[PDB]
RNA sequence: CAUCGGUUCUGGCGGGGGGAUAAAGGCCCAGGGAAUGUGGCUCCUCCGGGAGUGUUAUAGCCCUGGGUGUAAUACCCUCGCCGGGACCGAGGACCGCGCUCUGCAAGGAUGCUGGCGUAAUGGUCACCAGCGACCCGUCUUGAAACACGGACCAAGGAGUCAA
RNA sequence: AGCGAAUGAACUUUAAAUAUGUAAGAAGCCCUUGUUACUUAACUGAACGUGGGUCGAAUGUAUCGACACUAGUGGGCCAUUUUUGGUAAGCAGAACUGGCGAUGCGGGAUGAACCGAACGCGGGGUUAAGGUGCCGGAGUGGACGCUCAUCAGACACCACAAAAGGCGUUAGUACAUCUUGACAGCAGGACGGUGGCCAUGGAAGUCGGAAUCCGCUAAGGACUGUGUAACAACUCACCUGCCGAAUGUACUAGCCCUGAAAAUGGAUGGCGCUCAAGCGU
RNA sequence: GGGAUAACUGGCUUGUGGCGGCCAAGCGUAGCGACGUCGCUUCGGCUCUUCCUAUCAUACCGAAGCAGAAUUCGGUAAGCGUUGGAUUGUUCACCCACUAAUAGGGAAAGCUGGGGACCGUCGUGAGACAGGUUA
RNA sequence: AACGCGACGAUACUACCCGCACGUUGUAGACGUAUAAGAAUAGGCUCCGGCCUCGUAUCCUAGCAGGCGAUUCCUCCGCCGGCCUCGAAGUGGCCGUCGGUAAUUCGCGUAUUGCAAUUUAGACACGCGCGGGAUCAAAUCCUUUGCAGACGACUUAGAUGUG
């Protein structure tokens, strides 16, 4: 009845997809399956996955699918009867959480070499364990947070004070400069964002991003792949210790 | 409303020279007595068909009694009532023991919730839901739940209205 | 107080009839079916209990037909029989209609008994109490309202006579 | 109603509701032949005569009619229904019927116009309208629901008043999303051509004008807001993971709030009443 | 000269114009149609008591480039107050100031200044009368 | 509050208090006029065993309107005192004396009010009588005062004195 919140009708250009995109996702995968010799299943567990675009450019001869796990599982067929090619249903066993498909025409050992030498530094994201303690120096806070030396750094933008203060930094504007205590840096101690070996939440993770401090690592973990010629799915290092569907 | 029984009313147009053996229409009518049952037959017929009381004849009036007045049943009633805006369709569910009990509850419920009167309500269909999963309304659905058992908190005792003065303060627990 | 008559209010009891010769129901007989699935079995299980399978087993239920069966009961309509109150007693030889006839509850109350026989019943005043209740007349008007007359009492005071 | 009958309110086989005029016997209808100054071509018609045949629906009937004589009366007000005309709204006029006038009594707290019911003096019984929380005689009666009002409501339902405002509450209708994971949330993505073109001191999605395409896509607007001198940065749209079963929108019908009020202190009749002593059956 | 008529208003009144087109949920199966937008523009003074709020001031709040000061718009509020002169030149009658401010009304009322109607006669292209009567 | 209440002082007669004797005295109305937890109602009580819809419960309840004498019983009721306790518009407890007293069972008496007629019966207040104790007062008029005043009213002073 009455006493309900008002749903906002956004004045926007892009609407929600719904059923049409799902069916489009099925068609794209099903037509891709006959064209490639191997189907790789890879895992990105708790990563930000903004670097997956660079992976697509490097692997331009391959096709990468990163959609809904359930939609991708039944597109490949989760039972022997609705399966598309031999051994595909046991590939769908690997599709459990945040995973993706990699169709390739390459040597399987070549893919392992590429994704094992690939390593990029990224931001933390909540749930990760802090490898090092980050502390902002007491005084004029800079745009890095005591990581780049202050002589080579610039002061942080003044429009970030309400955002920093909301996350819990006791800062203030002193003559247009954000300051922790006093500009001389004597009034108060520093601020400890994250401690050693402690799970960090989104509050601490957000503080790290505005300071451009990277604490996590981006890496793609291959779980297993499927050979079109043999119709046989093999097991790769990552998969033996990971929950199955 | 009142006390009702189902009535099987069969009536016909008076046989003329041109049209012997007329159509012999039939309706089921909920009425307090047989006098009202025949009146509703001709009022409904005057709307639907072109047969009037003067050129009409009541063939039979019979009482339909419920086959199992000891089995708890769920009933679904499709009715139309007219209001200041117009005529509206509504479907409602009643958990009762007889159809007459279900229809009597409907008249009370429509009067309480929409101020609808007997002259305003047309009963289009009353049906026994032959099985659960045919119950759509949540208030009936909760009564057909598995292992239903509830307490009766804050039960006011029945004291004679002529017993003005009581020595002890009453209790509302049993 | 007892026995009656007229009127009336209010309890109980014994029968008859009618529905679908009620519908249901209890106990039997023969089928079919399902779950808010009883046992049994399997998996979770924290004393506890859940999830799944399947058709009566260590519970039951639904639907159809038959028997007991012209069953009982409710409702409607009917024929009577007892009980408890209230108000009333008009008339005054016989006659009548009648019946249950040595008579009678049949064209209207008699019988038995007690206290008192005097302010006791009853009546008149004044007052209290409960309920009720505009101040008369005239005039106008469809009607009110307005307006006019009214300090009080006694006596007098107005459709008569003649043609 | 039909036009699978014809034709096309002005069509019809048939036919509503509704009032409404006339008639229903021996105080009657037809025939007949005698006359007549009427009439006809004519004993032919018409009038005047003769004879012939369960008394010709129901219900009521406390009598009907004729003549003569005698007294008081010459208005109207309101309401229903029908109808004519008009206004922003009022309203004005006709026809019938009913109430009041000459009418007491019961009820609506009160009362010209409402409901019940009409009258000698008394006793008993039963009711109508209206009522049964106390004033106050009779129920703090029974069943199912609805409603909380910062002067609710208790029968005025006309006006204020609208296609009106309510993140009050209940019932319902239609459409739509959902174990292919719907609504809400949290953790992340929100990218590339590209500071798109013009303009501007400066203008990079976000002071302005106009176009508004493609790639990667799971998805991401030549961008919804915050922000900068311009960037940067944040946010929204949209997508994914976790979570897990029901949700969303728009209407309809009830009851409740607002939907405008001045001025001595006062009114559902009063107290007062909230699973009512309010509202519907 | 005649006819109908004593006369009006009483949940009245208040802040947002009318007309025409476009749009328009519905009603309906052409017509009515709101909000918006476009087009054209007798009177004055005197008063005392009380009440109302539709608040001028004083109290408290919300908002505004509201720096301070001074304000402006709005809300709750009637507890408390709401002046002294001119009216001697002109007009839509309204200037001088003082003050915190110099708000508007109801009880609708009395003093004080400003500023009749009927016939009769003689005539009517038109009035006259010290002619008569009267609430 | 001139028809709301409290505390205190002095109260002459009348009768102020106490005891009992009655009233042809008044009572919006005796007839067992019997009964103290507090608090919650989506909780509570207890004896700590248990108990709670239910005051249709508990107490009291027999005798010439309630006699006399026993048998038998320490149970209940009442009056007085002593010690205390009760103040919101003021009482009850404990102890002691005395009086009455079916828990059981008898004997004597009831009649005649004549077949019902309020079973005149309680409490408070008021009044009339005795016999015991107790007390010996004020206000107003008047004169005066001016703290007051239309008149009343008011503040004063008049008995030996700071008149």
């Amino acid at each position: 009845p009455k006493s309900k919140r008002a749903r906002v009708y956004h004045l926007i250009q892009v609407n929600k997809k719904g059923r049409e995109a799902k069916e489009r996702l099925f068609s794209n995968i099903r037509e891709t399956i006959p064209k490639y010799q191997h189907c790789f299943v890879f895992s990105v567990d708790n990563m930000r996955n903004n670097y997956l675009k660079d992976v697509r450019h490097e692997l331009n001869d391959c096709r990468i699918f990163f959609g809904k796990t359930k939609l991708m599982a039944r597109a490949l067929g989760t039972t022997p009867e609705e399966e598309q090619a031999d051994g595909l249903h046991r590939l769908t066993r690997y599709l459990t959480g945040t995973v993706g498909l990699l169709f390739t025409n390459r040597d399987p050992a070549d893919i392992e070499s590429y994704f094992s030498n690939l390593s990029q530094v990224d931001f933390a994201r909540a749930g990760t364990v802090a490898p090092r303690t980050v502390t902002v120096p007491t005084g004029i806070v800079y745009s890095t947070g005591g990581e780049v030396p202050p002589e080579h750094d610039v002061p942080v933008s003044h429009t970030l004070e309400p955002e920093l203060r909301r996350l819990g930094m006791p800062v203030r504007m002193i003559k247009g400069k954000v300051c922790l205590g006093d500009e001389k840096g004597e009034a108060s101690e520093g601020y400890t964002i994250c401690k050693e070996g402690e799970v960090l939440d989104s509050r601490q993770t957000r503080l790290l991003k505005l300071f451009s401090i990277c604490l996590s690592e981006f890496k793609v973990s291959l779980l297993g792949y499927w050979n079109s010629a043999s119709g046989e799915v093999t097991e790769l290092e990552a998969g033996k210790t990971r929950p199955k569907r | 409303m009142g006390r009702l029984q189902e009535y099987q009313v069969i009536g016909r147009h008076l046989p003329t020279e041109a049209n012997p053996n007329p159509a012999l229409y039939r309706m089921r009518i909920f009425a307090p007595n047989e006098v009202v049952a025949k009146s509703r037959f001709w009022y409904f017929l005057r709307g639907l068909k072109k047969v009037k009381k003067a050129t009409g004849e009541i063939v039979s009036v019979n009482v339909i009694s419920e086959k199992h007045p000891l089995k708890v049943k769920n009933f679904g009633i499709w009715l139309r009532y007219d209001s200041r805006s117009g005529t509206h369709n509504m479907y409602k569910e009643y958990r009762e023991t007889s159809r007459v009990a279900a229809v009597e509850a409907m008249y009370a419920d429509m009067a309480a919730r929409h101020r609808a009167r007997f002259r305003s309500i047309h009963i289009l269909k009353v049906v026994e839901l032959e099985k659960t999963e045919d119950v759509k309304r949540p208030y009936i659905k909760q009564l057909v739940a598995k292992n239903l058992s509830f307490p009766l908190p804050h039960r006011v005792p029945k004291i004679s209205t002529k017993k003005i003065f009581s020595a002890k303060r009453p209790s509302t627990f049993s």
